[PDB]
């Protein structure tokens, strides 16, 4: 919000150079003049014979402007032999990626071509250059001894780069190992030290690199993006990288340890071709000292409104937690074909509020696709998804869309002020723009009145207006303002006060000055520094008796204030800004002299009471809860009385009741901070006496883990009364947990069996199908469905195995569903390939681990009926009902407190056999 | 494959000298030639690549001269760790072709060899066979021709030859001739003799051992 | 700081298949070519071929074709050259070499001394050879002990238990087609001469026996 | 009588209407100082007015064009008309709704275009081989389904620069396969070969002329090719009135948008066609691969049915992509492409079987609701689409358009059309909010009385700080004695207690929330039903505590979605007919089944009793016990007759069942036959 959008700096390279494709700050230790590094990957160069070799330019922000190209390399192509080129610098895109740390700056040519040392192959190895003291070295990590599509000849090393906090460069090349991709990291010191120009592949001690993997991982583009940050345990910066084509174009983000290439966590894209991984960023959004991962997926298509698909782009925000398991959230693009997550640049703390912040770019969004950058402030919770600022497009278009925001750099403060600044590159217009943060101001407004009360008989002060016995009071406002960073000393604010609120439209004005005879008043105030809260007093009087229509209403005195822009100072100019939310006005209120006695002052007796209906907690799955409340004041009128229901911090508020007509339809309010878990509802400033109110409040709640024993509500009324201004605290029991109805049921797919089967014969060694007969599947399913689960349970199946001397149903194979093991009796598998009541048992008991929150275990028993069995058996063909049965018992309810409920049930399945 | 010829296999030189090690390729290899220094214990360090380039820690004393066929490792002012065996290697085409190597020999004023015989004794006297050893120690320029004589006659078969890399501290070569014999062949003759001709003097040095008892 | 750690000496009976190891510490192994060089005793350097790890591709020399079996463990950064059916002309010190750019192998190994020979080990005997002629063994002296029947390959000869070093010339052994033939001579002041303790210490590690033989008589 | 309208401010005729279309008002002097004001309808007509001016507007949807849905679309005339009303003008009053309907028909013998876009990568040589006579063979089948047919051709391999292609180390820069000793054409980005013609033979001629190329990267530039076939209507020559099939055939993966970045391709795909005179894609070298979304919007625009003819190895892949490009179809090509013909014919019959409506340029301030009537008399509510259509059948949809308030002055038009259809119903929305007297009179300072002055409907609303009929009481120091019965008759409340009762009427005041509302100032703008505590689920606006819901929402809390698309199973069927769709989530009826779509049913009953009831339906004319009706059971596929079942070692299920009237049917069942199923039917009743 405090980023100045009025007067940024605009830099430009030659036409067609894609000037702005890459940007970064340069912070040299020597000279006071800081610079900016702009990548111009297509720019024509002085390198002889090299066409569009590309370059990087350092740009001065302070005093004399424009830009000078950094000369890394003036050389053309070397020759392996006569008229036999060793390398190809033409269209090598030097400058596609530029990163700096302290005195060091790294720039890379990902399209850099290289002839083989033996064969004629010209391969896209990619190259980089590290400059530092004076000193320039060539760093060509992917240029190595194994060169081809299978090795790294296609790596295009330098496609993405980043420095670790320590001295070591992490570099991403997308093309290694059939575009599996590769990360390689090297100590910068090692690079400069061991570079020998007569050696085309230089041996580096302590270099870390991934290896070839199984061929499925081909074309996954590891190292498309890159970022550095500590995740595993502590210590060294560990490695983050986007692998956008991974998992059948689903995309992933791999994290490898900084010490070894062992990898710790993975993230994976939502749907294919969303290019999850296009951009990646690492920074601590919540200032919890745990780095948080951000992942751009600019091609994502969410679902809005009607349900129609739309590519908005999406950014992932993964908050690190000490447990090792992250806390991820999603952030969806606001416009179609914006490509929302295309660049994610941490800015650090732009407002110096104590939490780091970040800019996410949708370079193809906004009016005329001019490009937009959304800026989001960090908070204790995490990233605040409602963006505090949207930087819009500057340049419209020429040929390409400008892609404003296609590149960004932040967190490095380019000017003197204590706040970070941000560069966005728009290569489609060959431009780069520096946005500078303004210093932030937090003001603390004070207000106080001498007494609190209103009476015409309160007469005190005189007045030049007329003979005066009149009821006046003292009003004093005050401003203490401060902020970190450069604040130009003495800051002037124009404050304005109004004493009514229930007025000023016209008609009857309730409050007047004892000086300026006005409801309205201005004041040129001029505070300074961080201290010395500056105050100014004014005595204001009220209407007296007659001619006043008066009211019960307290008449709210409101004070507001604004900073002065035209009186402000800087080198060129920067107008400082107020705080984001530090409300720019305040309200107070007194009471009426009415009631209480003949005093205007009294002390009522406040009473609160409540009642439940049933109170059965769902164990935390979607449980509706309304409690009826009876609040009564047995004393006199309580001034500015309001209900404070203090509830457990995990629970949500549904709404006011508006159902039971004995309940209030009135004014309620949420408040989560000052560590308040309380809900606050307004009863009005002039509350009544002998009055009693009844209201219903519905909620919904989880109550995470093992806190189950009852539910506790605390509620209390509170007021501005001199004595007994608060009610006693009121408890409210709630009965903990509940039971559920779990049921088991089953079926046999051929529930019937018809007459004599064709092509049937019976012997005592008739292998498999013809003799065994047709397959009959019997699926049985036990399911826990309800707001409770079974931590342990017992299942007992009885299977009709044999009638008398013959095996009726022969079990071929058994199958399993869910967290359950089982064991049978009278073993099933034969030579390869009532009904059961009180009669020969084929019973199997099974032990299920848990059926949790609408979950179930299922046993599918497929059997064949044995012919032996199917012999006529004396009396001719009759109807048999083959019955199996399954019973259950639920074991170990969750909590000892409250009525743990016994659950019992059983099932039977039947197969009717007729001719 | 193209053969690599170093025609001078033993270069004697003092400390501080100029040592130009020549090496010619069979076919023109277009200047891919590596020069390797194998110290006497056998570890081989790379000094030069691509006809002239120093590799990392190798000192500026090793001038890489060459083009076409004729190549030459030009050692600047000589020192002690520079006494070793220098190979050239053709790396242009495949299979890699080394040279013969050239041993850098520290130079000491000529010193006559001290020769001594060792007729068998004790356990050497009777194994049922025997052996008589003749050692010649600590001399300058190494090469010397040695033979044994028996009653004026010369033999071949029973014998074995040995030498010693140039000693450091005292810089002197030495050699061994270990004679072999059986009962009958040892008994068969009364007087042997060890005879070494060397560049130190024209009259050959002859030790003499005759077997006499009573 | 690059180290090429080789296997120790490898004695193997004719026809067998030894397999030497080469650890590559101090740079990224899988990204660099691995050359092997054969040096026969007192002979020149014979290039054997190269192996690219990762891909695993290996191009040998054609004169060593069907001899050298080159493998590479990229998970341990360790090259391996197996030698199948080793004959006695395979007796040689084998050298792994890290291949630099251009035409040159940069940073070598220590070497593996493979020796193809027959029969069994035999222990040494030290014959206190004394002059038994001369003129009063004129000042200083020349004496020592010859050693054949020597197949432990490495061994040690010393005078006066390392206390007397200077003036000790010990020769390298010579293969008899079995098992070895060494000699050891010493020149010690006759101002000492047999009043002194002059002991020839011959230690052969295969026999775990140290023979100490001085020479009184001749 | 007075019950509503009275309570809410009135203060104007326009205000009364804006209050609701169910309210009525009067103009001029109908009954001066007479019976109450506003107070609903008919009553007001009964006392005095509604002769002449009492204006209570009704919302309307007059049909402007209805041409008859055609029968035979073969001969000329371009009459078509497959969308029944073509355009219909709706005029709505504030917060009202009006309903109307639209009949879509798939015309028998509608012409068809088939553009064959094929991978020419080396893997496809056997494909070209097996293609060469397919043009004429397909021509002979489509002859059967539609009179006038025309076909075309184009081929692709990736894009010809950078790692995608080979950077040309060798001679093979003219011949990508040098090593395999087989000459092949160098890589080309997109090559248009044959413009659509009713002449099939020239398809065969050019396809016989084609020769394969070879690609470096496994993914290919098909999405480039697809974009250009979609968006160059001059180059391709798609017919205006015809069904459009863009058959895309590949054996491989495909390059995503943004991949092109590796190659040095930055600029995103414009959607505009660069296929030139030379029939080569000019921007393959320059422009990036198109995004799935852009492909979607162009397929939807240029009105083209994309057929994914992909090889088995990559079918799951392209199926998932198809699901990300709504409307796309995908079928299995054989590795030689022997089966493409029939896959294509089956695909034509596939997509002619569905009709799905779309709504485009729908004004945000407006909302629509759909019921679909598509099988016999069967109406499925909340559905904008109907499938399972035998070609030639006509379905119908009933729509309800409801406006939020009475929006800005302009006439807005929007379009409702079926997916992939030429015909479109255009729905012209006109917003009617005016008093009849609106343009009749002018305030002109003092017109009504002597003060700040108003005049509309002969009555007046006094200006900035005045009230009553005549304009007086400027500072409200005039008539303090007028309060009387304010909210009730001599009751407890004055007005809502948010403000002060002056001049008999009330001045509204409140907190800084702004707005609020009401005649008594009885309505706020803030307090509303809350789900998680954000507005009304964040999904609704609030007026007088009553939630006015956003587009496609319902319920008091505005948390109930209007999306039925979330309920679908097995390519249709919503909640798999095992449950009902409520607020975009399926509530299962009682299958014992569960899961989002009720697709997961661990136990379940047998298939036999329902199959028995569908056999009894078709071959026995129903009969069992309960449901007395005609039919509407549709099942599986073509049931032919066999004399015997067999153990085929195939996927087979032999089911035998009894039924009412005592019949014993025996039948085997066979799934996964060319993406279809096969029901064996035993001949005769038997029993
Ligand atoms: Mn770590
Ligand atoms: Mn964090
Ligand atoms: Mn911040
Ligand atoms: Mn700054
Ligand atoms: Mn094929």
């Amino acid at each position: 919000f405090n980023l100045d959008v009025d007067s940024p700096a605009e830099y430009s390279g030659p036409e067609g150079s894609y000037f702005g494709f890459a940007v970064d700050f340069f912070v040299p230790s020597a000279s006071s003049r800081m610079f900016l590094l702009v990548g111009a990957p297509k720019a024509n160069t002085t390198q002889p014979g090299i066409v569009e070799g590309g370059q990087v330019l350092k740009c001065d922000w302070s005093s004399t402007r424009r830009c000078q190209p950094i000369e890394f390399d003036a050389t053309g192509n070397r020759d392996y032999a006569k008229d036999d080129p060793l390398e190809f610098k033409s269209h090598q895109w030097f400058g596609a990626s530029v990163r700096s740390k302290q005195d060091k700056i790294l720039a890379c040519a990902p399209l850099y071509h290289w002839r083989t040392e033996m064969k004629q192959e010209r391969e896209p190895v990619g190259t980089c250059f590290l400059q530092d003291g004076t000193k320039t070295v060539e760093y060509a990590p992917c240029r190595s001894q194994d060169i081809d599509a299978d090795g790294q000849g296609f790596c295009q090393g330098g496609f993405s780069i980043d420095f670790t906090k320590a001295d070591r460069v992490l570099l991403g090349g997308p093309g290694s190992f059939y575009w599996q991709g590769q990360l390689i990291s090297d100590q910068v010191a090692e690079i400069v030290s061991k570079y020998d120009p007569n050696v085309y592949s230089i041996k580096y001690n302590n270099q870390l690199a991934t290896r070839t993997a199984q061929a499925i991982f081909d074309d996954s583009y590891l190292g498309y993006s890159v970022a550095v940050g500590d995740f595993n345990g502590d210590g060294i910066d560990d490695f983050v990288s986007g692998v956008p084509r991974a998992a059948r174009t689903l995309g992933m983000v791999y994290i490898y340890d900084g010490k070894n290439m062992s990898s710790l966590y993975n993230f994976t894209g939502e749907q294919m071709a969303a290019y999850f991984g296009f951009s990646v960023a690492a920074t601590d959004i919540n200032g919890d000292d745990y780095a948080d991962v951000f992942i751009g997926a600019p091609l994502f298509m969410d679902r809005g409104s009607d349900g129609k698909l739309q590519e908005v782009g999406q950014v992932s925000v993964s908050l690190q937690r000490a447990s090792g398991d992250f806390q991820t959230t999603k952030l969806n693009g606001f416009e179609v074909f914006a490509r929302f997550g295309s660049a994610i640049a941490p800015l650090g703390d732009l407002d110096q509020d104590g939490f780091n912040d970040i800019a996410i770019a949708a370079p193809y969004g906004g009016e005329d696709k001019k490009g937009i950058v959304y800026i989001f402030n960090g908070r204790s919770t995490g990233l605040n998804a409602v963006p505090s600022q949207i930087l819009e497009g500057q340049w419209a278009a020429r040929s390409m869309p400008p892609s404003f925001g296609y590149s960004m750099k932040g967190a490095t403060d380019i000017d003197k002020n204590g706040y970070p600044d941000l560069i966005v590159g728009a290569f489609g217009v060959d431009r780069a723009i520096l946005y500078r943060a303004r210093p932030v101001i937090t003001v603390n407004a004070g207000l106080e009145v001498y007494p609190s009360i209103l009476n015409q008989d309160n007469k005190t002060c005189s007045l030049p207006g007329t003979a005066l016995k009149v009821s006046c009071f003292n009003v004093r406002f005050c401003l203490k303002a401060d902020g970190k960073g450069v604040l130009p000393r003495k800051l002037n604010f124009q404050v304005e006060l109004l004493l009514d609120k229930l007025k000023q439209k016209g008609a009857i004005r309730r409050a007047l000055f004892l000086y300026s005879r006005s409801p309205s008043h201005s004041k040129n105030m001029t505070i300074s520094r961080g201290g010395l809260m500056q105050c100014e007093e004014l005595i204001a009087y009220l209407r007296d008796e007659s001619e006043f229509r008066d009211k019960l209403t307290p008449i709210t005195i409101f004070m507001e204030y604004r900073l002065d822009y035209r009186t402000a100072a800087d080198t060129t100019g920067l107008q400082p800004i107020l705080n984001q939310f530090t409300p720019a006005n305040i309200s107070r209120q007194a009471h009426i002299l009415l009631d209480c006695g003949e005093d205007n002052v009294c002390k009522p007796k406040l009473e609160v009471s409540v009642d439940s209906d049933q109170k059965k907690i769902y164990i935390g799955d979607d449980n509706p809860l309304t409690l009826i409340v009876k609040a009564q004041n047995q004393g006199e009128g309580a001034y500015e009385a309001e209900l404070i229901v203090s509830i457990p911090l995990q629970a949500d508020f549904i709404g006011v009741v508006r159902n039971n007509e004995a309940l209030a339809r009135l004014s309620c309010a949420f408040k989560t901070e000052n560590q308040t878990r309380q809900v606050v509802c307004d009863l009005g400033n002039p509350m009544k006496a002998g009055t009693q109110l009844l209201a219903g409040l519905r909620f919904s709640v989880h109550q995470q883990s093992e806190m189950d024993t009852s539910v506790k509500f605390d509620l209390q009324i509170q007021s501005s009364n001199l004595f007994d201004k608060v009610s006693p605290v009121v408890s409210h029991k709630v009965d903990l947990a509940v039971l559920a109805a779990v049921e088991i049921r089953g079926v046999s797919s051929p529930d019937h069996v018809f007459l004599p089967i064709p092509n049937w014969e019976h012997k005592e060694n008739p292998e498999t199908e013809e003799d065994v007969g047709p397959v009959v599947q019997h699926i049985y399913e036990l399911r826990n469905n309800g707001p409770s689960s079974f931590s342990k349970a017992m299942l007992h199946l009885q299977w009709p195995y044999k009638y008398n001397n013959n095996t009726l149903l022969y079990i071929l194979h058994y199958d399993i569903d869910g967290p359950m093991n089982c064991t049978s009796d009278m073993e099933i598998n034969p030579l390869r390939i009532l009904g059961c009541g009180v009669a020969q048992c084929l019973k199997i008991v099974c032990q299920v681990g848990r059926l949790d929150r609408g979950k179930s275990a299922i046993l599918y028993v497929k059997s064949l009926l044995w012919t032996e069995t199917f012999m006529n058996k004396e009396n001719q063909n009759h109807s048999y009902s083959l019955k199996s049965s399954a019973s259950f018992n639920v074991i170990e309810f969750p909590y000892k407190n409250l009525p743990i409920e016994d659950i019992t049930n059983s099932t039977l399945v039947t197969t009717n056999v007729t001719w | 494959d193209i053969q690599m010829t170093q025609t001078t296999s033993s270069l004697s030189a003092s400390l501080g000298d100029r040592v130009i090690i020549s090496c010619r390729a069979s076919q023109d290899i277009s200047n891919y030639l590596s020069w390797y220094q194998q110290k006497p214990d056998g570890t081989v360090k790379l000094l030069i690549f691509y006809t002239s380039k120093l590799h990392s820690g190798v000192p500026s004393r090793f001038s890489g001269s060459g083009s076409g066929t004729d190549y030459s490792l030009t050692i600047s002012n000589l020192d002690q760790e520079d006494i070793a065996t220098y190979f050239c290697q053709q790396g242009n085409t495949f299979p890699y072709t080394f040279g013969g190597g050239t041993k850098v020999e520290m130079r000491r004023a000529d010193a006559a060899p001290t020769v001594s015989i060792f007729p068998p004794s004790s356990e050497q006297l009777t194994s049922g066979g025997a052996s008589v050893v003749c050692f010649l120690n600590n001399f300058y320029p190494k090469d010397i021709n040695v033979k044994w004589k028996i009653d004026g006659s010369e033999r071949q078969n029973g014998v074995l030859n040995s030498w010693t890399d140039q000693d450091s501290k005292d810089s002197t070569y030495s050699m061994s001739s270990t004679l072999t014999l059986t009962k009958d062949e040892y008994e068969r003759h009364n007087s042997y003799t060890c005879e070494a001709t060397h560049k130190t003097s024209t009259s050959p040095i002859v030790k003499s051992f005759n077997r006499n008892e009573c | 700081q690059v180290q090429l750690q080789q296997s120790g000496a490898e004695l193997a009976e004719p026809g067998a298949s030894v397999k030497m190891s080469c650890k590559a510490s101090g740079y990224t192994f899988s990204s660099f070519w691995m050359h092997w060089v054969k040096q026969r005793p007192g002979q020149g350097l014979e290039w054997i071929g190269y192996i690219n790890p990762r891909s695993g591709y290996t191009e040998c020399n054609e004169i060593f074709r069907d001899k050298a079996t080159m493998t590479a463990d990229t998970s341990s950064s360790t090259a391996y050259m197996q030698l199948s059916g080793l004959t006695s002309e395979d007796s040689a010190v084998y050298y792994c070499a890290s291949f630099l750019g251009r035409g040159a192998m940069d940073y070598w190994g220590q070497g593996t001394s493979v020796t193809v020979s027959s029969a069994k080990t035999t222990a040494p005997s030290v014959y206190p050879l004394a002059p038994v002629c001369g003129d009063t063994t004129g000042s200083s002296v020349t004496l020592g002990c010859l050693v054949k029947g020597y197949f432990p390959e490495p061994v040690t000869l010393t005078w006066n238990s390392g206390s007397l070093s200077a003036g000790v010339h010990t020769f390298p052994a010579v293969l008899q087609s079995d098992l070895y033939t060494l000699s050891s001579s010493v020149t010690v002041t006759s101002s000492t001469w047999p009043s002194q303790s002059i002991t020839c210490n011959v230690a052969h590690p295969a026999s775990s026996t140290k023979v100490d033989k001085k020479i009184e008589p001749r | 009588g007075p019950n509503i309208c009275t309570t809410r401010g009135v203060s104007s005729c326009q205000q009364c209407l804006a209050v609701s279309p169910m309210c009525a008002w009067c103009s001029d002097e109908a009954l001066p100082l007479g019976s109450p004001r506003c107070d609903l309808k008919e009553n007001l007509l009964k006392d005095n007015c509604a002769p002449e001016s009492i204006e209570f507007p009704v919302s309307e949807a007059r049909v402007l064009e209805d041409r008859p849905l055609s029968d035979k679309g073969s001969g000329d005339s371009s009459q078509v008309t497959q969308v029944s009303p073509q355009r219909i003008a709706l005029r709505l009053r504030p917060d009202d709704s009006k309903n109307f309907s639209i009949q879509v028909r798939q015309v028998e013998d509608y012409p068809v275009d088939i553009y064959y876009l094929m991978d020419l990568s080396y893997s496809m040589k056997d494909d070209l081989w097996s293609i060469q006579n397919l043009g004429t063979k397909l021509a002979t089948q489509m002859r059967k389904l539609t009179s006038n047919l025309r076909i075309g051709f184009g081929a692709f391999v990736d894009k010809p620069v950078s790692p995608y292609m080979y950077i040309s180390p060798p001679e093979a820069l003219e011949n990508p396969c040098y090593d395999m000793k087989t000459t092949c054409l160098p890589m080309f980005g997109y090559k248009h070969v044959l413009t659509l013609t009713d002449q099939v033979t020239r398809f065969n001629e050019e396809v016989k002329k084609q020769s394969v190329s070879r690609n470096r990267d496994a993914p290919e530039g098909g999405f480039d090719a697809i974009m250009q076939a979609t968006v160059c209507d001059e180059k391709i020559g798609w017919r205006n009135d015809a069904s459009h099939l863009l058959v895309f055939t590949t054996d491989a993966k495909t390059h995503i948008a943004l991949d092109g970045r590796l190659a040095g391709i930055v600029q995103p795909n414009d959607g505009q066609c660069h296929v030139g005179s030379d029939n080569h894609y000019s921007a393959s070298t320059t422009m990036d691969y198109p995004s799935l979304g852009l492909m979607t919007e162009k397929l939807s625009q240029k009105n083209i049915n994309l057929i994914f003819a992909v090889t088995e190895n990559v079918v799951n892949l392209y199926q998932n992509y198809s699901e990300l490009i709504p409307g796309t179809t995908v079928g299995v090509l054989s590795m030689d492409s022997s089966n493409v013909l029939q896959l294509i014919v089956d695909a034509y019959g596939k997509i002619r079987s569905k009709v799905e409506l779309e709504v485009r340029d729908l004004p945000e301030e407006l909302s629509l609701s759909f019921n679909a009537t598509c099988l016999n008399n069967e109406v499925i509510p909340g559905l904008k689409s109907c499938m399972g259509l035998k070609i030639g059948d006509t379905v119908s949809f009933s729509i309800e358009a409801k406006v939020r308030g009475c929006p800005q002055e302009k006439e807005k038009s929007f379009t409702i059309k079926p997916v992939g259809f030429k015909d479109s119903l255009i729905v012209q929305v006109t917003f009617d909010c005016d008093c009849a007297c609106q343009a009749q009179a002018e305030p002109n300072s003092h017109r009504c009385n002597n003060g700040n002055g108003t005049f509309e409907c002969g009555v007046c609303r006094c200006g900035p700080g005045w009230l009553g009929s005549q304009c007086e009481c400027s500072e409200e120091d005039y008539r303090p004695s007028q309060q009387d019965e304010c909210s009730p008759r001599e009751g407890q409340p004055v007005c809502s207690q948010r403000g002060e009762c002056l001049c008999g009427q009330c001045v509204c005041h409140s907190s800084d929330f702004g707005k609020i509302t009401g005649k008594y100032c009885e309505c706020d703008d803030f307090s509303c039903v809350r789900y998680k505590g954000e507005m009304c689920s964040g999904h609704g606006q609030c007026s007088c505590g009553d939630c006015l819901c956003d587009s496609d929402w319902t319920g008091y809390y505005c948390n109930c979605t209007t999306r039925t698309d979330t309920c679908m199973s097995s390519n249709g069927l919503l909640c798999s007919g095992r449950g009902k769709c409520e607020c975009g989530s399926c509530v299962c009826i009682q299958p014992g089944s569960y899961g989002d779509t009720c697709e997961k049913c661990p136990t379940c009953p047998d298939a036999c009793t329902f199959k028995k009831e569908c056999v009894e339906c078709k071959k026995f004319d129903r009969g069992a016990l309960h449901d007395e009706n005609t039919c509407n059971r549709y099942c599986r596929d073509e049931i032919e007759s066999v004399k015997e079942l067999k153990d085929t070692g195939k996927d087979a299920v032999n089911c035998t069942y009894k039924n009412e009237d005592d019949c014993v049917v025996r039948f085997q069942y066979y799934e996964d036959s060319s993406g279809k199923s096969i029901l064996y039917v035993v001949e005769e009743p038997e029993c």
